[PDB]
């Protein structure tokens, strides 16, 4: 609809965005409260390609300055794609909290999402949110990405402690980046 | 806001002195806030002769 | 006003219930004091405006205003000067 | 209806703890050429409620380096002891009449320090550990005489029951007979509650806030009641201990009015002392008590055991 | 209507905050000493509900009063970050309102706002102990006029 | 065991900025320098500029500079002793004087315009004469004050808790204090009988009789009495200044140094020309360097 | 001359020793403090309630600036830049221009109330009494921009507090 | 004017008054008008059981005088 009303409207298509107040890394980090970490089919069939917040922020700024952003539709995506189970493995390793995955059928998770929607305040997990975690980032190589603008993507491995240092207990609070190895990346 | 004489003794006795002679709170003894126009003096060099700057 | 009073409490104001539209029941401020009474209130003089009316002139305001910060009547700074460098307006006649 | 009694001994105290804060602000202010809170409602009578809602709706700060489980137990432990140590007090008729009332008085009074102890440790900071350990140092000097003064005064009462205190004090005040002990008890009760000259554990000018530095909102609000409910209760303990009023067997109104007035008079003196003197040093505090107080306790306790036998004035046990 | 009960709970919450805000013990320079005169018996800040509590963990409004310099700017923002929510920062005096007398020097940040989200600006060099006495009360009106739950019930 | 006092959390480049301002414009710098002894601060700067200019202030000016320089000593010593007790833990003595020293700020504003930063004591004399009835208001306060200074002494001086917190603590000897560059109370507290108001009297401090309290132990406590006794000795100075106030102008008659009054501003050529250049260029002082020190309350 | 302050050796007579012993044992100077505060409890508080009553000032008080104008209505400022040349904080920024009538007024008179330190030199500077701080110590704003005053705001302050400035200057124009 | 201090302690005076008032009246109400019995020793406790057994209604604070016996 916006493209129809405003033909020369640059449309930015970010993937999952991670950062300090992202509700994506914090989502899995906060999952520790409710027992273990529930992933449907262990989350082994869902590949995600997150992108750091600042790069997309610089992407918008560069798009404004760029005289060629008129009409184009950019897809802002990160450098590497990670299977969701390995991504959660990376998150809980960086937070050093114990990982307790367990399978959960799709219909029952949808029921769980319904229960959490009841809260009249900021919901923690909706049925819609459960679906998003399952939605693997569709690859759109024809769509002009991020490097054409000029911004080089920052791998999530570098700037991951920013989000998750807070979630660490006092025990592993001063632990650095190199303590936890980079997670395996299913690449294109 | 004058204290009752009953406690005038109390504050005086408990501190061993006469507070009412001189109090921290000011009263009508202050100088009036409106004063007549003043005439300021002139300096020693306000002489219309023999006031050369060289001396 | 009460002369028999500890200096500072000898003069005081009971603020209005209405001023320039805004409701000035319990919420009141210190800027609702009109200037002519501001002098007498702050002990700057011993002559109330009723006893000594301030000299009236054309340009003096007729309606005192409280500090208008917050309300959409607040003052916004802006350059009061004219433009320094203009530009050569291109002609309307075509290239040829 | 015993449950109705329990709330009738908790809620009325809680409002009493609440209004002590407003009273202290005004008493301190009027002893300062100030006026104290007088805008929140009439005469500032709404001020405690104004602070009440703010704190419980204040952001309750969780420090990351803090140990969470011990973080939350301390405010619970502080308040729980404060209320439950009101229950043996013989307000006309004590709610919980026990033959060992004062021993139970000391037990939870000694249990109280673990609030400031665990909270000081759990906060995980320099000022947290400084306050908690000086809280040990302040309270370590403290129980040794607190028991002795309690023992010496009560030795001519007859037993450890708090109800019989009134029968002993039926004719004259206990302070007439043990005023050297009463001054020394009063300083310690001023001291057990970390108040006025002995407030090293808090130490605003020297420890910012001591143990309470990392305690906000309700967890702070809870810490304030434990401190202030102990103030009223300890003064009430002193009022019965030394200034036991007359008790008509048919009208408990008479004792209740007199007893409450005695607690109010004593609690004001706590604010009276709090305004006047400067603050000690925790080394001087310990040196003040174990070098000057404790030697006097032993001899005074020596006097108060020899006195009943020499005068054939031992008190009945039953 | 739910709007009525929301507004009633709205008025209850803020009234608690505006009548019990505690200015921190945060003084810097010349602008701080006369602020003591506000706490002095002449004006008696405490009568208006405030108490001068230290320990930014237990304070609401931060009275940045004095010259804000380079060497301390990290210390202030660490202090401000430690203050729980809600928190307000009143920039007090011309030094903290843009640099004051030393606006053009080399080790002063020109304005307290460049480090902290600065609330109502009270000017003066120094502002009279009464001048920001209104500054504190004018903030109490700002606390009065907030919506919070009104937005939440309409979010 | 070891205390490293990192300072610089308030380093406004004062001595750098003064380079870029005229002598008149540099005056408020000293006003802001030691913000509890304002008149004493401008008194230091003014004397230096007068020394370099080779110009003396009129007799009336010097007297009120001494008079206002001494209530400044009242202010700082009130601040020092009260906040001392405040830091120690005694809050009540803090507030009682702060009401009284609020009264002295009224005298500040009645003569200059602002409570703290008078910017009143200028090179060549004060800015303008005192308002009518100001001296009488001084007399009323000075009557009451000695009935509060002893009140402070009643609260702390004989208090055992205050004594132990302050007696024989932070003791500094004579030679090391002298070698350390100490001054003021640090010297008079440890026994060294030194005071710039007596040894090298500036202004009309010589024509005023007063005593300088000297301690013996040199510790924290002895200085507290030294400051409190300095309060009362200042009251004697104020009593003499009020009783011996001379008539005359308030600034040096030299219009090339001090701006002319507004009356001759608007009628005389030379006065306007001088006022124009003085407030645009300022008086050009002769080349040279000098170091003038005064017994500021600190 | 100088006066010794504290070396008063106490006497060792039995009366003096018992007095000190009574003082230490039966705390007296502590009670002297308590009696002092209690006496200072039943006094009259020095507080004044806010805006209903306000503190006392003097006619030469320094506060919010204002740009007055002649009795005719014409503004006093002839843009001599003296106030800018004496401004210690360099807050004054003015530019002049030959106005349509031919008179010499200023196009811009931005006073930055966040820079200047209320020295009052500006009121001493202009020989036409153009700029002058008003008695209004109260102009606190919620945003930084509101404090940056321009010529228009200055004239508005001049038109609002004109009654005070005329009266205050009338009182103090003889002292200066 | 120090009277303003009194309203603060006035409600407080009532606040501490309620507990002692409550306990005394609650004891008076539950225990048949008579003041609550005190059992500091086994003899008192043994005495209380005998009253409860002879009460019939299983209530210690129901005292039957000579009209109970012949
Ligand atoms: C202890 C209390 C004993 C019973 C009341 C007597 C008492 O405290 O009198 C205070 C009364 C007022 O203080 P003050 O400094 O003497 O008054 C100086 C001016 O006259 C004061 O001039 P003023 O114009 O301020 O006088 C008016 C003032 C007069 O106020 C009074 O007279 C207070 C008594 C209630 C009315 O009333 C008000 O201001 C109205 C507001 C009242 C506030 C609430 C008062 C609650 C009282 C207690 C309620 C129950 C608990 O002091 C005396 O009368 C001294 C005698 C004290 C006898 C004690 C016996 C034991
Ligand atoms: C004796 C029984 C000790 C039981 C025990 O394991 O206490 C652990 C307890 C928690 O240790 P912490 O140093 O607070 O560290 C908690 C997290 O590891 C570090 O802090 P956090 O913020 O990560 O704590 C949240 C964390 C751990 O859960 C908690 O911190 C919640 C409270 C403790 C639950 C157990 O939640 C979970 O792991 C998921 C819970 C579902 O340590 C204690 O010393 C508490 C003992 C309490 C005994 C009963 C007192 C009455
Ligand atoms: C460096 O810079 C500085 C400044 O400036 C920048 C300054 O200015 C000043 C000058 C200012 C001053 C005030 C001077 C003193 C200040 C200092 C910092 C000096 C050091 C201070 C001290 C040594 C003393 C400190 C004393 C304090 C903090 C006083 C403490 C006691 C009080 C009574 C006041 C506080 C009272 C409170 C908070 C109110 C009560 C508390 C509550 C939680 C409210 C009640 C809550 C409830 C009842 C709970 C809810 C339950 C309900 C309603 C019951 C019903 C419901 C149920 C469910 C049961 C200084 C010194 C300074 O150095
Ligand atoms: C857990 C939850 C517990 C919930 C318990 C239920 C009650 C909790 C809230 C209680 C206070 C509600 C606030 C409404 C009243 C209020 O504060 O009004 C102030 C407001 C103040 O408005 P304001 O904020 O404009 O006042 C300040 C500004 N000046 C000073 C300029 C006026 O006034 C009114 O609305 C009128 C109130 C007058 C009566 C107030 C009570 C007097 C009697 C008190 C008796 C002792 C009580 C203990
Ligand atoms: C005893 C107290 C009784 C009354 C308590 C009322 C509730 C106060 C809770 C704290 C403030 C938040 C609130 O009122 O609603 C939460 C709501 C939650 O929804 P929200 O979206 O408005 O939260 C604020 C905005 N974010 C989410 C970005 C932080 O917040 C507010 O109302 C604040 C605006
Ligand atoms: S604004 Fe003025 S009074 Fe305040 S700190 Fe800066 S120079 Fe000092
Ligand atoms: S008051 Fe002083 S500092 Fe402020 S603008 Fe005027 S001349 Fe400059
Ligand atoms: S305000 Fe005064 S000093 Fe400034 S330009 Fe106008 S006349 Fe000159």
């Amino acid at each position: 609809e916006v493209r129809a009303a405003f033909p020369e409207a640059t449309i930015i298509k970010p993937s999952d965005i991670f950062g300090r107040e992202d509700r994506f890394l914090n989502y899995f980090a906060s999952m520790r409260w409710f027992g273990g970490v529930p992933l449907i089919s262990l989350g082994k069939e869902t590949v995600k390609q997150p992108v750091y917040i600042v790069d997309v922020s610089k992407g918008i700024i560069n798009a404004i300055k760029d005289p060629d952003a008129k009409g184009k539709t950019f897809a802002f995506v990160g450098p590497n794609r990670y299977l969701l189970f390995d991504l959660v493995q990376y998150i809980f390793a960086v937070a050093y909290r114990p990982f307790l995955p367990y399978p959960l059928p799709h219909f029952a998770y949808r029921w769980v999402g319904r229960l959490f929607e009841v809260s009249p305040f900021e919901p923690w997990t909706t049925r819609d949110k459960v679906e998003r975690v399952h939605m693997s980032d569709m690859t759109l190589p024809h769509l002009p990405g991020l490097e054409d603008l000029g911004i080089q993507a920052t791998p999530l491995e570098l700037k991951a402690i920013e989000v998750l240092r807070r979630h660490r207990t006092y025990r592993w609070l001063t632990s650095e980046m190199e303590d936890v190895k980079p997670a395996k990346t299913v690449n294109i | 806001a004058s204290a009752t004489r009953v406690i005038q003794l109390l504050r005086n006795w408990a501190s061993g002195r006469d507070l009412q002679a001189k109090l921290q709170l000011r009263y009508q003894e202050i100088s009036k806030r409106t004063q007549p126009p003043p005439k300021l003096p002139v300096g020693p060099s306000h002489k219309l002769s023999n006031n050369y700057y060289c001396t | 006003e009460d002369n028999k009073q500890f200096f500072g409490r000898h003069r005081w104001v009971i603020y209005t219930t209405e001023m320039n539209g805004r409701d000035t029941f319990w919420d009141v401020d210190g800027s609702m004091v009109p200037p002519e009474w501001h002098r007498w209130l702050h002990c700057m003089t011993d002559d109330p405006p009723t006893t000594k009316p301030p000299t009236a002139r054309k340009y003096i305001w007729t309606n005192h205003k409280f500090n208008v910060s917050g309300t959409p009547q607040q003052y916004v700074p802006y350059s009061t000067t004219r433009k320094k460098i203009q530009e050569w307006v291109p002609p309307s006649t075509p290239y040829k | 209806m015993f449950m109705i009694n329990i709330l009738s001994l908790i809620i009325p105290i809680l409002l009493a703890v609440a209004f002590l804060t407003l009273v202290e602000r005004k008493v301190l202010g009027y002893m300062q050429l100030r006026k104290g809170p007088n805008v929140v409602g009439p005469y500032g009578l709404l001020q405690p409620i104004a602070d009440a809602l703010k704190l419980v709706t204040k952001e309750p700060l969780r420090p990351g380096t803090s140990s969470i489980s011990m973080f939350i137990i301390a405010p619970i432990l502080g308040l729980s002891l404060a209320l439950t140590m009101w229950v043996p007090l013989p307000m006309p008729y004590p709610l919980i009449n026990m033959n060992l009332g004062v021993l139970f008085m000391l037990a939870m009074s000694s249990l109280a320090v673990y609030s400031i102890l665990w909270s000081g440790w759990a906060s995980n900071s320099k000022y947290a550990l400084i306050g908690a350990l000086r809280a040990v140092a302040q309270t370590i000097s403290y129980e040794v005489t607190l028991a002795i003064i309690l023992l010496s005064v009560l030795l001519m009462n007859g037993s450890y029951t708090l109800s019989t205190l009134i029968t002993t004090q039926e004719h004259i005040w206990m302070i007439f007979t043990s005023w050297p002990l009463a001054m020394m008890w009063f300083i310690s009760t001023l001291a057990e509650t970390n108040r006025a000259p002995f407030d090293l554990t808090e130490g605003e000018s020297e420890l910012v806030s001591g143990f309470n530095v990392e305690y906000a909102a309700g967890p702070f609000a809870m810490f304030f009641m434990a401190e202030y409910a102990n103030i009223i209760m300890m003064n009430a303990f002193t009022a019965i201990l030394f200034l036991g009023a007359s008790h008509d067997p048919h009208t408990p109104e008479l004792y209740t009015i007199n007893f409450v007035l005695k607690t109010l008079a004593l609690t004001i003196t706590f604010l009276w002392i709090r305004a006047s003197y400067p603050r000690f040093r925790y080394d001087q505090l310990m040196h003040l008590l174990w070098k000057s107080f404790l030697p006097l306790t032993l001899a005074l306790c020596m006097w108060h055991i020899s006195l009943p036998i020499m005068t054939a004035s031992i008190p009945p046990q039953s | 209507r739910g709007e009525y009960v929301v507004a009633k709970l709205d008025d209850l919450v803020n009234w608690a905050r505006r009548s019990s805000l505690w200015p921190m013990t945060f003084g810097l320079a010349c602008c701080a000493v006369e602020m003591m005169h506000m706490a002095a018996p002449r004006y008696d800040m405490d009568r208006f509900g405030v108490v001068f509590r230290a320990s930014p963990r237990q304070s609401d409004v931060m009275i940045v009063a004095g010259t804000l310099t380079n060497k301390m700017a990290p210390a202030l923002r660490k202090v401000y970050d430690q203050m729980p929510e809600p928190r307000y920062v009143v920039s007090m005096g011309s030094c903290a309102n843009g640099g004051g007398y030393y606006h053009y020097s080399y080790s002063v940040v020109r304005g307290c706002d460049r480090i902290v989200p600065v609330d109502i600006y009270v000017p003066g060099c120094p502002p009279t102990a009464e001048a920001l006495l209104y500054g504190i009360l004018q903030l109490q009106r700002k606390i009065k006029r907030e919506k919070r739950l009104r937005i939440w019930y309409r979010r | 065991r070891k205390c490293d006092p990192h300072i610089g959390l308030l380093h406004r480049g004062t001595e750098k900025l003064i380079e870029y301002k005229t002598y008149l414009q540099a005056l408020p710098y000293f006003d802001r320098l030691d913000y509890v002894s304002m008149m004493c601060n401008e008194q230091a700067y003014s004397l230096a500029v007068e020394k370099l200019l080779n110009i003396q202030p009129p007799p009336r000016a010097q007297w009120i500079r001494v008079l206002f320089g001494e209530i400044t000593r009242l202010l700082n010593h009130i601040m020092a002793v009260t906040t001392h007790a405040l830091d120690i833990g005694a809050m009540t003595p803090f507030f009682w004087m702060f009401e009284e020293r609020e009264k002295m700020f009224e005298f500040y504003e009645r003569v200059s315009g602002a409570r703290m930063h008078a910017a009143y004591i200028r090179p060549g004399g004060v800015h303008q004469d005192l308002p009518l009835g100001l001296l009488d208001d001084i007399y009323e306060f000075s009557k009451n004050f000695s009935f509060r200074i002893d009140e402070l002494e009643e609260m702390l001086t004989n208090n055992r808790i205050w004594r132990n917190r302050t007696v024989d603590i932070g003791v500094v000897t004579a030679e090391d204090a002298l070698n350390y560059g100490f001054s003021g109370v640090m010297l008079r507290g440890s026994g060294i009988q030194w005071d710039l108001r007596k040894t090298q009297p500036y202004d009309v401090y010589d024509q005023v009789e007063f005593d300088v309290p000297i301690g013996s132990r040199g510790d924290c406590y002895d200085r507290y009495l030294c400051r409190v006794e300095e309060m009362r000795q200042s009251l004697r100075i104020i009593s003499q200044c009020l009783n011996k106030m001379p008539p005359g102008e308030i600034k040096v008659d030299d219009a090339k140094v001090s701006p002319p009054k507004r009356a001759e501003m608007k009628t005389s050529m030379e006065s306007l020309i001088h006022h124009f250049k003085l407030y645009t260029e300022g008086y050009q002082v002769p080349p040279g360097a000098t170091y003038t020190a005064i017994e500021a309350p600190k | 001359t100088y006066k010794f302050v504290n070396m008063r050796e106490p006497s060792m007579d039995m009366k003096s020793v018992t007095d000190r012993a009574a003082q230490t044992l039966l705390w007296t100077e502590l009670v002297r403090g308590l009696g002092m505060t209690l006496s200072y409890l039943f006094r009259e508080p020095a507080t004044i309630n806010y805006p209903f009553e306000k503190g006392p000032l003097s006619p030469r008080f320094r506060g919010e600036h204002a740009l007055r104008r002649y009795p005719s209505g014409e503004e006093r400022c002839i843009a001599c830049k003296l106030c800018e040349a004496v401004c210690p904080a360099q807050a004054i920024t003015i530019e002049a221009e030959p106005r349509a009538d031919g008179s010499r007024r200023t196009t811009r008179y931005d006073i930055d109330m966040t820079k200047c330190i209320y020295c009052g030199f500006c009121q001493e500077a202009c020989p036409v009494d153009a700029i002058v701080e008003g008695p209004n110590f109260e102009f606190s704003t919620e945003t930084h921009e509101e404090l940056l005053y321009n010529k228009e705001k200055l004239l508005n302050n001049g038109d609002k507090w004109e009654a005070e400035i005329a009266a205050n200057i009338q009182a103090d124009y003889l002292y200066r | 004017m120090w009277f303003e201090i009194l309203p603060g302690i006035a409600v407080m005076a009532a606040c501490l008054f309620i507990p002692g008032m409550a306990t005394a009246h609650i004891h008076k109400f539950t225990n048949g008008g008579k003041e609550k019995r005190v059992a500091h020793f086994s003899y008192q406790w043994n005495l209380m059981e005998r009253d409860r057994c002879i009460s019939g209604v299983n209530r210690y604070h129901v005292t039957k005088g000579l009209e109970n016996i012949d």
